[PDB]
């Protein structure tokens, strides 16, 4: 049961994240001086600018190949006291995106160096001998 | 809403000359070419030739070759037909004809004078 | 027996695709500044990679090909990119008072015209002589006296090209981008459209020479093996015919006039370059073509066309008997100056069943190619003595058609579109989208776990 | 034995399969307003934009790193009848991508629903404990 | 610790190989025909091209989600002749980059023929049955 | 109205307005008055929401 | 963002910030130039006097 | 008007000179010598980076 491109944004996160392919799939995809043209190109320029700009923090994050990553770190009381049925069953990613998002910007940096800036050194370590 | 207008009636003398006119409308006049048919009264059609208004390159029909000349004016968007040395037979009706505008192609007179 | 689906990335698929392709030139360094090659274009890879496909049988139509229109839009914009920034003869319109170069000669093609023309300051005028054709000058009463003015400034405006840019084709490589592909057929014997047997694949295509012709093609590739007649349409009158010859046949052109170049000052930088006084003797243009070569190469011609009309038929070739100006000559550039060569004397033969020719030139400095209705340049005199040896390899005739029962068979050469140039040079070329995604049933399944 | 990009274009689908790294790396590799400039800097963006798209759907496939790849989908009789040896040495990918080219479409969206949008919640329950 | 972009430039390099993380970021992230718009447009083109340059290498080596990636190639001794101590422990990444620079060329075109050409195959051949 | 096209220099053409033919008569807009006062009052009757 | 134990070369000679910098303040001249009057026609002769 | 053309500047626009930053775009940088006894050309002793001029 498909809906289209963000037909699950009024959805609970836990149902919405059953339809991860299809926000991954809308993501991407005499003279040339029109004005419609340099807009075009330049919205060419910046769609792909954005795109290579998440996949730029996945590949940090050990998470390249996957849409649903589990990692190392630690949740934060700080950041969220609620449970997880309060998380994935009574809130949208919207008002969850709104929670977090005094936060997101320190979950981003531990979750760059508390793993994979971690364990690919212990990976070379472990695969030593 | 194509516009192909011609000259009046002539009269002449054998062997002398009439052009013939024909003012487009409607359209660009230097991206079709325009032919010319004829028809003695009570015959059939007779294509004579087609002009290319671009570069003034014309292609008359070998019985005509040496007596037809074809020009254009593409200020005005108006063919000429010009026959020299009548004989009896040229008595006719002459038509200018156009392409149309489908088929990326000619030989389908769709507008006629 | 259970077949489950499975990915495969880089599978050999294509797709019949348009796309912009870009230039591609060798490193010649040098003078400069020519239309052509322009600031910058991408250099050509030092050893290229001609990839044949074995196996492969591909569609071609080389008269519904986009390569064509897209090359013949890139000509049109490179010569309007010259001139923008070159002088504009707007005030070069002043009524010509004319007589006569002819070294008072009893019994000419140029004509001396003096004026009134505008100075470096607004209000003084000066009165300057300058040398122009009789094909760029037209009398201004027809009632008649001897004034006269300018071709171009009833209906278009003029503009005087640089004299650093030059005209000079050079080769230039059309490639195609990263996940295109252009397919090369390279079957000796491939006619206009149909089936290519041999098919190989380029990034880029092979150096076309833009050579602006008309009638006769200058300066083309070579057809291997016999001669090759293409066309849309061989039942069709109004289709072109493009030839396309197998041994080149060679013309020499010349200018024997040694013009010089009057430059004079008509405002505040502006700088227009006019014809002074040419030095030694007055001698119109001309081409030579060896006759022994030509009624060789004609004759061999004549035998693929009977291939379409009748084992036995009777051919015959007359000089172009409808058009004006460019389409009834065998116009072209070399040197700098435009030639207007009256090709009367080539097509001038009829079969059934050292001696050269001498074509008689006649030369414009105000011209008007590519439909151009609205923009006129003017060629800047160039300076001595021109002299250019050019390998004709191709010719663009038409039929007269009529209603003659197939007993004889006329062909006239012509030049209604500029497209039909580059086509003989894109015959072979196509240009298709790369589907690396492919996929196919096989008995593996994705490890649950 | 290497015959070069697309040299085994007209090959039975088994032969063009073992050269699949062939296609693969060619796949991708006073004033700047010249007609040319702007066909180059357009034909740049049209390259990676035909290149990061392929591997935007090999992501969200599971097929990141891998040329040859198998998945969870089963093949539905309605796409093709033919049998493995009609296929693997009878057809060509030329004329294989045409026959299934009204079902492509089709399978893509069941080929990252059916396996990798269920996979990650099924992989992240499984490592749960 | 973290002292900022290009920070251990000057460190040994296995202090500075401990901050992958730092360089990687800062990697990526009427008429609009002024010369500054053109310039930027130019640039971010320009800006993803080397990003996925580098990208594209990391693929044909199987390195595509790592940050540090161990592979089947033999280090040949005259490439350098220094001990490890004598390398991750007295030089830089700076000095040691202009000693191999005259072999970085022959290292690259063995690190995508001697692994990821021939596992892919042998991967196939193993997961075969 | 007729064009009375009239050549301003090498290429640059200047259209102008020739004589009208027949009689001399401004230009005007009708509009029903019925449908007018039916749609200027289902206006009002908004309007009085934000005015009492 | 200081760099401890690095040495590097530099020539402001050579250096292409230069290079760049003079051809935009050029570009920028002619830009704010080009809408602006031209004074093509005040190549009049003018007589004067002193003042 | 003998040799050039002439353009007389808008009167709207200033010809005072404000500071300008010449930044470095993604991929690039820029690299100070804070050295105080720098000449014109040679090694750098004290090097730092910088966004922006
Ligand atoms: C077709 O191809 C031929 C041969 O490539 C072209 O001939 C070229 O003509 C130009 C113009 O004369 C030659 O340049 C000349 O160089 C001499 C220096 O030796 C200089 O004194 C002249 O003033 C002129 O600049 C050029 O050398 C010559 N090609 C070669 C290879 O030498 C011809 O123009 C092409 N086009 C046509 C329409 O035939
Ligand atoms: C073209 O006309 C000009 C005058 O506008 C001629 O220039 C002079 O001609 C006389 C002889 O008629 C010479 O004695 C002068 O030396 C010429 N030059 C000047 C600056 O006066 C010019 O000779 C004419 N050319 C032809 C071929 O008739
Ligand atoms: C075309 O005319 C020019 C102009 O006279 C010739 O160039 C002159 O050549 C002689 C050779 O004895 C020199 O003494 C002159 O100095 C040259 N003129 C100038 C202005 O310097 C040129 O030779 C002629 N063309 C040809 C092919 O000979
Ligand atoms: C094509 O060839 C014909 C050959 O006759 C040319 O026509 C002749 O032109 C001369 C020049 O005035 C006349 O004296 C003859 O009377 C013409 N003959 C005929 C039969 O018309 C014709 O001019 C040539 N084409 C072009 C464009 O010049
Ligand atoms: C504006 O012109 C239209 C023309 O269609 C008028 O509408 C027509 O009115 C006549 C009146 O007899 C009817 O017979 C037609 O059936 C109407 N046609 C349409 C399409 O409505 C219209 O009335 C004119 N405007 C006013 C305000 O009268
Ligand atoms: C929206 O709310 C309704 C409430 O009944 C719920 O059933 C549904 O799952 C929610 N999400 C939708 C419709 O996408
Ligand atoms: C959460 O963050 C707060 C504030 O920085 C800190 O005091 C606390 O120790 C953290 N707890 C955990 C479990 O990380
Ligand atoms: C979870 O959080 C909600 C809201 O804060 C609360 O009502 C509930 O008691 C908590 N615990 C469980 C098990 O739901
Ligand atoms: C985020 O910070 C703003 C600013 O103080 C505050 O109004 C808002 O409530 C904060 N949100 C959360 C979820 O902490
Ligand atoms: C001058 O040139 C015209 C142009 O054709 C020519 O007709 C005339 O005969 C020439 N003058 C003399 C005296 O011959
Ligand atoms: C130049 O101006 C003078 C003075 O008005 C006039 O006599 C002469 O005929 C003009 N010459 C031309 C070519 O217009
Ligand atoms: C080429 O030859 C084939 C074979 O008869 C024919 O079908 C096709 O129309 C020809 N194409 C042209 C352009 O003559
Ligand atoms: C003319 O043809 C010969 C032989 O194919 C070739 O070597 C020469 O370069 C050609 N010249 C031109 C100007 O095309
Ligand atoms: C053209 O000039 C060349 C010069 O080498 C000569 O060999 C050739 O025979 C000439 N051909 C003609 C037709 O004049
Ligand atoms: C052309 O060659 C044929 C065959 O030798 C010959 O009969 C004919 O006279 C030649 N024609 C010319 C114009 O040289
Ligand atoms: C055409 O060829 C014939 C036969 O050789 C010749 O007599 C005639 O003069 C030629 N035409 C011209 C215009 O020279
Ligand atoms: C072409 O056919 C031959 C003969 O069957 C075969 O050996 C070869 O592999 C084929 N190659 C391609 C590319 O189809
Ligand atoms: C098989 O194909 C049909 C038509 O394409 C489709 O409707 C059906 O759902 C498919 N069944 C399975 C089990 O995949
Ligand atoms: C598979 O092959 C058998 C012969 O062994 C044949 O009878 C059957 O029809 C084939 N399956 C198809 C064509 O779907
Ligand atoms: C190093 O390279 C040389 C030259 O190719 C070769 O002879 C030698 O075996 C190589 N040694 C190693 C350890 O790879
Ligand atoms: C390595 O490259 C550097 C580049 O400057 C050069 O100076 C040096 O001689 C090269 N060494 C060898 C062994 O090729
Ligand atoms: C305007 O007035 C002139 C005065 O002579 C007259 O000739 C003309 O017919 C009038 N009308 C137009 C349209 O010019
Ligand atoms: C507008 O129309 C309504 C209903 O037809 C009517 O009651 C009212 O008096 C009209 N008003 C005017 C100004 O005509
Ligand atoms: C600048 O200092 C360097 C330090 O190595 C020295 O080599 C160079 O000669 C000096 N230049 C001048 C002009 O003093």
């Amino acid at each position: 049961v498909f809906l289209g491109f963000l037909g699950a944004a009024g959805s609970t996160m836990g149902a919405a994240s059953m339809t991860l392919t299809v926000q991954a799939r809308n993501l991407l995809s005499l003279l040339k001086l029109t004005v419609w043209g340099i807009k075009q190109l330049q919205a060419r320029v910046l769609a792909v600018e954005r795109y290579l700009r998440d996949q730029q923090l996945l590949g940090i994050w050990g998470c390249s190949g996957k849409l649903i990553c589990c990692t190392n770190v630690p949740w934060n009381s700080s950041w969220s006291n609620r449970n997880l049925s309060e998380i994935w069953d009574n809130m949208t990613w919207l008002q969850w995106d709104k929670e977090i998002s005094n936060y997101t910007q320190i979950i981003y940096g531990l979750l760059e160096e508390s793993q994979n800036q971690q364990e690919k050194n212990e990976q070379d370590l472990l695969a030593l001998d | 809403q194509v516009q192909l207008v011609q000259s009046g009636a002539e009269v002449k003398k054998p062997g002398a000359s009439v052009k013939v006119s024909c003012k487009a409308s409607g359209y660009t006049f230097t991206g079709y070419y325009m032919h010319w048919v004829r028809q003695a009264p009570g015959q059939g059609l007779e294509w004579m030739g087609w002009i290319n208004p671009n570069s003034g390159g014309t292609n008359y029909a070998q019985k005509f070759q040496g007596r037809v000349t074809m020009t254009r004016d593409t200020s005005i968007s108006t063919a000429y037909m010009e026959l020299s040395r009548l004989r009896s037979d040229d008595t006719a009706v002459y038509y200018c004809a156009r392409r149309m505008r489908s088929q990326d192609r000619e030989w389908d007179f769709q507008h006629w004078g | 027996e259970n077949l489950w689906v499975t990915v495969y990335y880089g599978v050999p698929v294509w797709k019949d695709a348009e796309t912009t392709l870009f230039c591609a030139s060798d490193a010649k360094a040098y003078k400069k500044h020519n239309v052509w090659a322009t600031h910058a274009c991408v250099p050509t890879d030092p050893n290229p990679q001609e990839i044949h496909l074995e196996n492969v049988t591909e569609e071609f139509n080389m008269w519904k090909n986009n390569m064509v229109e897209q090359m013949h839009t890139d000509i049109i914009s490179l010569w309007d990119q010259s001139l923008k920034p070159c002088v504009k003869l707007t005030p070069l319109c002043v009524t010509l008072q004319c007589t006569n170069v002819t070294n008072n000669i009893t019994d000419g093609e140029l004509k001396n015209c003096s004026f009134n023309m505008t100075t470096e300051l607004r209000d003084k005028r000066q009165k300057v002589h300058a040398l122009f054709y009789k094909l760029d000058i037209v009398p201004i009463n027809e009632n008649q006296n001897t004034s006269y003015r300018l071709i171009n400034c009833n209906t278009a405006a003029i503009t005087q090209a640089c004299p650093k840019v030059s005209f000079e084709p050079i080769p230039i490589h059309y490639c195609a981008p990263a996940g295109f592909a252009i397919l090369k057929c390279k079957d000796k014997k491939f006619n206009g459209t149909g089936p290519c047997p041999s098919v190989s694949t380029v990034q880029c295509t092979h150096g076309i020479k833009p050579v602006v012709s008309t009638q006769l093609l200058l300066n083309g590739s070579l057809a291997e093996e016999e001669v090759m007649i293409r066309s849309e349409d061989i039942r069709d009158n109004a289709k072109n015919i493009l030839v396309q010859f197998n041994t080149p046949v060679q013309i020499n052109c010349t200018r024997p006039n040694n013009n010089t170049r009057k430059s004079i000052r008509i405002g505040p930088g502006q700088w227009f370059y006019a014809t002074g006084d040419i030095i030694g003797d007055i001698r119109q243009a001309h081409c030579n073509v060896s006759k022994a070569t030509w009624n060789e190469t004609l004759g061999k011609v004549v035998k693929q066309l009977r291939k379409h009309f009748g084992n036995n038929t009777i051919i015959r070739f007359a000089n172009s008997s409808g058009g004006d100006l460019e389409v009834t000559t065998h116009s072209f550039n070399c040197g700098g100056e435009f030639f207007y060569c009256d090709t009367s004397g080539l097509f001038n033969s009829t079969w059934i069943s050292n001696d050269s020719i001498t074509l008689p030139c006649r030369i414009k400095q105000i011209i008007n190619m590519w439909q151009r209705i609205g923009q006129a340049m003017y060629a800047p005199p160039i300076q001595g003595v021109i002299r250019c040896v050019s390998n004709i390899t191709g010719l663009i005739l038409t039929r007269d058609g009529g209603s003659t029962d197939s007993t004889t068979e006329t062909f006239r050469p012509s030049g209604g579109d500029m497209r039909d140039n580059w086509r003989s040079e894109l015959y072979k070329y196509k240009v298709v989208k790369i589907e690396p995604l492919g996929v196919a049933p096989t008995r593996c399944k994705r490890r649950v776990v």
